[PDB]
């Protein structure tokens, strides 16, 4: 019924919903984990269209180049030195 | 363990036989035919020599593996 | 040594049949795109360099256990040697997909490869884990799909050798497997 | 050979090969005057001062004998 | 099975490299040939009982001292035998057509037929005169195209310069 | 209104996203190529598949919102301060919103049925309307990042 | 020299035979190259001193440690050396597009190259980041034809897979 | 597995010969060596974490490029590799001071080396500037024996002269 | 590898029988199955990066001893290792939700477990703890279908069943 | 053995990868054509009896020396074993034919038949012009151009069956060759 809702145009007027602040989180400064944190990034909204059946459903977007994924840099603790000495000019 | 022999064989021929084609042409070495015909008589002298080689004798044999093992 | 050609020449004489018009289509229709076979065949040979160091590095940063010591890629040799083992794959790869048969494999190169990779005590995984890397990368090139490198083709599909250059790699798998 | 032809086909066959051998180029002959002797000596004369001497001066001498008892 | 694929693998197979440029420009002669090779071929085909019928009593008007007793073409089995010799060699020349080198020819007609026709008391003589036959009365615009004879030809030959 | 149009229209768009992503792509590479010399930031490996994951984000977005009828889902979950974290990884702007109108070029082009690759088969009638919304869907897109 | 006619003649050669229809079927597909093969070759002839400038430049801007004191490029005269030893590969180049096959290459480039490049403690690196660089810029409508291009592309990578 | 015995009973063998008394002369050699470089060996067993962590940054020291993007450095896990390839060296110097002979090197660390640093785009240079910074700060009465430190640096550039 | 197609062919097999009505009628039953069994498989897929997430810590919350000294989590790579083992199993449940028999499981996962887990002194009640966690908080309409979840949860309870 | 869907799991368990949405449709386009499958099936399951002896009787009157005093198929004893042997290939060959995957032949029934004729003196020759004719047969059958029997179906195209099932041919003639 949110998806109905949402997709309806004329009760989108003549019902005009309220707006809800959201919960309190703190800033940090850093954009990346301001405006794209861990609980929302990458997600996103597969529309799958058949007869008489519409279905959007967000899911976490991954793509990938020639055997690595794209969000391979966050893997999971359970799947995971000497320093370099500067170069002189 | 016997056609990993054979295997063996056929490889260390097949990367012997690479110098006797320089980088594309057949040279002067392989040559198998001079005449036209004379390659399948090569050919027919080569498969039965290879079939007198396996009836020697046993002491022949003998004598054969180790010297080829001394010598490799 | 076989091509397309010969096949029905081997596939009619035990019949003792002429070959007829009937069957000549699918040769002619072989004809019809030997300019996309060559045009494929070229964009596996002009990079299969990067295609075997990176179906090699692929598979050993997959199993990190193969550069332990005493793993079957550990030393500077038996690495050597892994990757000359498999440019002769893919060199035998390409030649079957010239030929548009595959019985030039299967006599030279994978006819007793079973065991001698026994006798060597070479595991049996990574090697096909490799090919199946090298298949991934020879489908992304004969389709321009590949991910850095676009080479310029005149348009249309070329799905049918994709399709038989990945059947001419699974034997190779199912010959060591 | 086995045949009744086959023997003097061999013949023929033979004293081609030794007329096509003396087309090589000059590389290919001095290496190869070079890795005859090499080959001798190390698989024939170990310790014996002479024939390694016979060697480095006749190369043809140590190629021609064959260190394998192949029964030839 | 010499042909234009087959020599050019063997020759980088020899020299343990890769395809290249000359070996993908050798098959484009194969393509364009394919439209001239095939269709004598496929016309071969579909007229060869009265080609060889043709041939194998040409073989016979020259040498009529064949059917006498005592030699190789006495009674009517031995004739028999000798029309499927002959269709025999009419179908290795529509593979060699096919194929496009002379690969069915010398590794199935050739190679060896020194020494079955020498014990077997066969005279070579009377083989060539068959294929001689029908080199000399292919007639170029009626029969095949004008490229497919040369193509058709060509094959005839190889074998009358192999058996004489 | 009507959904019969607009539908089709989502379904002519989400059906080959994953060719209009990795064809827009190409051609932003294809224009400069010095975002995969050594140096540039889609040279690496997991570099250009994050890129490959952002232009089938910025799709996805701008697929529901051609399906809602509006922009405001658009605005608050996708643009909601792109362009600074664009800057502070470091991402040349202008190659991003070349890819975008790339994309806009072939959305409008699939919206129309006027595609010269493929062909879909439809009614009759005119979806014009839709395309200008779907250009000025991709324009806020365009617009948001800088 | 390794070649389309090379090929086939060592073949008939090796065989013991003549020239059989694969051997004429292969060189149709030389008459039918020439026509693109040729236009790169002059296209290079005519246009070469600006191609390598560029070539040897970009090497260096990639690599600028081989100005270095102790390197393989710290004064004048191995830099032009090092033009040098770029031009004579676009040469061979040349000549390969002139020939047909990769033969001028593997013949007087190739072979023994990396024995010199180990022992004279130059990178190989270096030399393909010049024909790397001539490969990627090479822009096919205007520098050459279309077909043009990949025969003068597919000879550039023949060094670059050889070189490493 | 070349050592000062391995080489006698070899020679003995084609020879087909009994241990004469010059083979057992080489022997007494070894023994008179033992002496000397067995010292060497543990003295790097029971320092090798510091020399090789001076080696390794040496290198990149000299080539400060090898930490660009596109490079061999680039990233941790790399360089991690590199103090890990260099350490395998050393593991094989301190073998052949075992050992005698160069048996360890040339079987494990020198054969095969150019085939896998030229395909996966190591250069050479890197390497043994971190051996020869190992062979010159090596300080002969403090870290080793007189005598010690000779048979150390001997097998250090044995492999420089191997590696260019 | 337990399955449908699996079980009737060995049975046609070992009866010596070509394949009946009855061993087609089966093959109908997976084909109606397949629109329900395969949903839950990708949503698995798709998600098995959370859903394991919540099901090892789980089963440290429920026993808080395991990371005690002397015990199986002690340390930081046991803890590493016990995600992985939880892993290894729902790759496992993926793949005979893919199949459609228990055959992945009882092949890979479940033969020889027993003597593993007693052996290198591991609880298996720690291990049905998490599979319990995982197969109690699934719901129903949102994460699957109503019959998805139903094909889901009869494949997780088999695991605890056969380690129970 | 090995069917369709257990394939793709042991093709992903060397990825360690989950059984994802990309190469899930491969095996949903083969659940949306198993009744096809299953019609193709029971078309040769319902005429294998004069599948076989068509097949065994053609490979006599087409080489007349098997029936010669001395040949391979001379007694009774050896026509019996002959039609026996026939039979079990046809059986092995419709297993893998409604499995959708050739695993079951391969180690069932072609493991070893290739040395096992040849301890035995049976003919190569007449082996594959016998189960080529098999081969002919069963096309002529998934297919509705069958001379004198004609079987109802629901309309439409089978040919990638038969390609399939040609396939499954193929290798049972190249496993004695
Ligand atoms: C952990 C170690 C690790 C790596 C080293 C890389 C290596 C790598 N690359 C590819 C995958 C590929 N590799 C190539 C190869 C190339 N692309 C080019 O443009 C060059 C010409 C050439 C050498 C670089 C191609 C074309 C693909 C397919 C498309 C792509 O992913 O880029 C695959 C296949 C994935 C699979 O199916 O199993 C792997 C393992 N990935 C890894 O996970
Ligand atoms: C001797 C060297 C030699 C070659 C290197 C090739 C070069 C080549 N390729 C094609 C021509 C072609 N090549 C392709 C192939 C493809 N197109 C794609 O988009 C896919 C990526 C790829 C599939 C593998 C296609 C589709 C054509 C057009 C003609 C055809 O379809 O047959 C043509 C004919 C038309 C033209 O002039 O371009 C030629 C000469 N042929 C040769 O004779
Ligand atoms: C696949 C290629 C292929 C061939 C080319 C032929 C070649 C060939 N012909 C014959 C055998 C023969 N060929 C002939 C033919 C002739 N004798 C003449 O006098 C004329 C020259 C000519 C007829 C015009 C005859 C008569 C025999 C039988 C000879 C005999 O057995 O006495 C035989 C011995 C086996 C047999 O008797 O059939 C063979 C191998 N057979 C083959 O399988
Ligand atoms: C596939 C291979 C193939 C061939 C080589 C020919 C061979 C051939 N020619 C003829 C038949 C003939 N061949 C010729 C000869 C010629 N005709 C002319 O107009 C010219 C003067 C001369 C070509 C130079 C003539 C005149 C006939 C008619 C009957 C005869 O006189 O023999 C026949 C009898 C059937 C017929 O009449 O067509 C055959 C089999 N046909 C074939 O199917
Ligand atoms: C649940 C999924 C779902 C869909 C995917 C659409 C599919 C769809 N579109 C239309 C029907 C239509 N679709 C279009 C759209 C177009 N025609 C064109 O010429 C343009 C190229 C394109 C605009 C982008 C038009 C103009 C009609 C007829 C008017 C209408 O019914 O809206 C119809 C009714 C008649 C028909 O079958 O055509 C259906 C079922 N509707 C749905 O319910
Ligand atoms: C919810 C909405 C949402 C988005 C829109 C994207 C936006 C986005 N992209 C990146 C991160 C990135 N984005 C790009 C993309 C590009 N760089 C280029 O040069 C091209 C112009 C362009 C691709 C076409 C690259 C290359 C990175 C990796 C940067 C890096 O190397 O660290 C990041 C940092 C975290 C991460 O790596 O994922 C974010 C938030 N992600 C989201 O979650
Ligand atoms: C090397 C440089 C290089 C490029 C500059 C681009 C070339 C390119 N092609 C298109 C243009 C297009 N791109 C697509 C996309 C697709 N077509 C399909 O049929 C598929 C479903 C999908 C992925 C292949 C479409 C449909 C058009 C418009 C073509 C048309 O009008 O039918 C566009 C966008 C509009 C335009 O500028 O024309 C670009 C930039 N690709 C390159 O490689
Ligand atoms: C016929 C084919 C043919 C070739 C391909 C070259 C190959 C070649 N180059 C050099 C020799 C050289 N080649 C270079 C070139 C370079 N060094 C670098 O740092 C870069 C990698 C590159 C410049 C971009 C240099 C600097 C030398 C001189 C090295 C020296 O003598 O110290 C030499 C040694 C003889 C000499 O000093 O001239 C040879 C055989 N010469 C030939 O005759
Ligand atoms: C015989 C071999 C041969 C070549 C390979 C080329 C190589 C080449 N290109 C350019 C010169 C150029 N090359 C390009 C590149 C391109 N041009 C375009 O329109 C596309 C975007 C892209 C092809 C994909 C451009 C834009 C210039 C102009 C100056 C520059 O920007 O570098 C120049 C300088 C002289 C000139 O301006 O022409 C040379 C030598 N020329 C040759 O004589
Ligand atoms: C038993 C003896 C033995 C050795 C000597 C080494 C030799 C060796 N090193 C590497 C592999 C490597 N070696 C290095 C080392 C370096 N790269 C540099 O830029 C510097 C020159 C140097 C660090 C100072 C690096 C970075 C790799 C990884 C290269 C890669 O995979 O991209 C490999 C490939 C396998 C692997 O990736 O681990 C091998 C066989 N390994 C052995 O098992
Ligand atoms: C087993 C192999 C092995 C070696 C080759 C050496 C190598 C070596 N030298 C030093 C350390 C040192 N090395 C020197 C060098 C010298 N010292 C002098 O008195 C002379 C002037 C000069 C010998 C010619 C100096 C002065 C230091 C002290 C710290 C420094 O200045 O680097 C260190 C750091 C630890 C330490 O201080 O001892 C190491 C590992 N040590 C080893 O364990
Ligand atoms: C293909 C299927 C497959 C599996 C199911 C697992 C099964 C499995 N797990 C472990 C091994 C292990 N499994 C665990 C897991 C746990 N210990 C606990 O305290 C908890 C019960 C749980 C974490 C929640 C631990 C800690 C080890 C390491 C035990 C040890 O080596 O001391 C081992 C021994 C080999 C190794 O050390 O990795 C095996 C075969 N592995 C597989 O390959
Ligand atoms: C593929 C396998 C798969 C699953 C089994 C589930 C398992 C699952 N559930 C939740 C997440 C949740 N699960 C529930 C539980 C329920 N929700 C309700 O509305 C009911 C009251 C009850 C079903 C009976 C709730 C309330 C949350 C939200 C966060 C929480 O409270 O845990 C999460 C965290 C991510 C998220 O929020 O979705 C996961 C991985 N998800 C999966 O991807
Ligand atoms: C075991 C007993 C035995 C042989 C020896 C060969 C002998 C032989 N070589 C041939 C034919 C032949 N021979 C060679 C040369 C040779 N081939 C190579 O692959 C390399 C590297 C060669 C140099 C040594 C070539 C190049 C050909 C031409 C066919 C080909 O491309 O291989 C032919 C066919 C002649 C013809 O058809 O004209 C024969 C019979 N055959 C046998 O049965």
């Amino acid at each position: 019924m949110s998806l109905y809702a949402s997709l309806n145009p004329v009760k989108r007027m003549t019902y005009k919903a309220k707006e809800q602040a959201p919960a309190y989180v703190k800033k940090t400064g850093n954009p990346v984990e301001d405006f794209y944190p861990s609980s929302w990034r990458n997600m996103a909204p597969v529309i799958s269209l058949s007869a008489n059946r519409v279905a959007v459903a967000f899911e976490k977007i991954d793509a990938a180049s020639n055997g690595v994924k794209a969000n391979s840099n966050n893997k999971p603790f359970w799947k995971s030195n000497y320093v370099a000495p500067e170069a002189p000019a | 363990l016997e056609k990993a022999d054979e295997f063996f064989a056929r490889s260390v021929t097949m990367q012997y036989k690479a110098f006797a084609c320089p980088n594309g042409v057949y040279d002067i070495q392989c040559t198998e035919g001079t005449v036209k015909g004379a390659a399948y008589e090569k050919r027919a002298m080569a498969v039965s020599a290879a079939f007198r080689a396996k009836q020697a004798s046993p002491a022949a044999k003998a004598r054969a593996l180790f010297e080829n093992r001394r010598h490799a | 040594m076989l091509d397309a050609f010969s096949r029905v020449v081997v596939n009619s004489d035990a019949k003792a049949a002429y070959v007829g018009g009937s069957d000549l289509q699918a040769l002619k229709s072989f004809i019809a795109d030997g300019n996309k076979r060559l045009d494929a065949v070229n964009s596996i040979v002009s990079n299969a360099s990067c295609m075997v160091s990176d179906a090699v590095s692929g598979m050993i940063c997959e199993n990190p256990g193969l550069i332990s010591p005493g793993g079957n890629c550990y030393t500077n040799r038996r690495m050597a040697a892994c990757l000359r083992d498999g440019e002769i794959i893919l060199r035998y790869v390409s030649y079957a997909l010239l030929a548009g048969d595959a019985s030039v494999l299967e006599d030279r190169c994978l006819n007793g490869l079973k065991e001698t990779y026994i006798a060597l005590g070479v595991p049996t995984n990574s090697s096909i884990r490799a090919v199946s890397i090298m298949k991934a990368q020879a489908v992304a090139f004969i389709t321009n799909t590949a991910t850095e490198r676009k080479m310029s083709f005149a348009a249309g599909d070329c799905t049918s050798l994709a399709s038989e250059v990945a059947s001419y790699f699974d034997r190779v798998g199912a010959a060591i497997s | 050979g086995n045949a009744k032809g086959q023997a003097e086909q061999a013949r023929v066959a033979a004293l081609a090969t030794a007329f096509r051998s003396a087309q090589k180029s000059a590389s290919k002959t001095t290496a190869e005057r070079y890795s005859s002797a090499a080959y001798g000596r190390d698989h024939f004369a170990h310790g014996c001062s002479y024939e390694e001497s016979v060697f480095n001066t006749y190369p043809a001498t140590a190629a021609a004998m064959r260190s394998k008892s192949y029964n030839y | 099975m010499k042909s234009v694929i087959t020599t050019v693998v063997s020759a980088a197979d020899a020299a343990g490299r890769f395809p290249s440029n000359s070996d993908l420009e050798s098959i484009q002669g194969n393509i364009q040939r394919s439209a001239a090779r095939l269709e004598a071929a496929e016309k071969l085909a579909g007229n060869h009982e009265a080609v060889v019928k043709e041939a194998g009593d040409a073989c016979f008007a020259k040498y009529a001292y064949l059917k006498n007793p005592g030699e190789a073409g006495e009674n009517q089995e031995k004739i028999n035998k000798c029309y499927r010799d002959v269709d025999h060699y009419m179908r290795l020349v529509n593979y060699c057509l096919v194929v496009g080198g002379t690969g069915p020819l010398d590794e199935w007609g050739i190679a060896g037929a020194r020494e079955v026709y020498r014990t077997l008391n066969l005279p070579t003589s009377a083989y060539v005169a068959s294929i001689a036959y029908t080199r000399d009365r292919l007639c170029v615009p009626r029969d095949m195209s004008a490229q497919a004879g040369v193509e058709f030809s060509a094959y005839l030959d190889y074998l009358i310069n192999a058996l004489s």
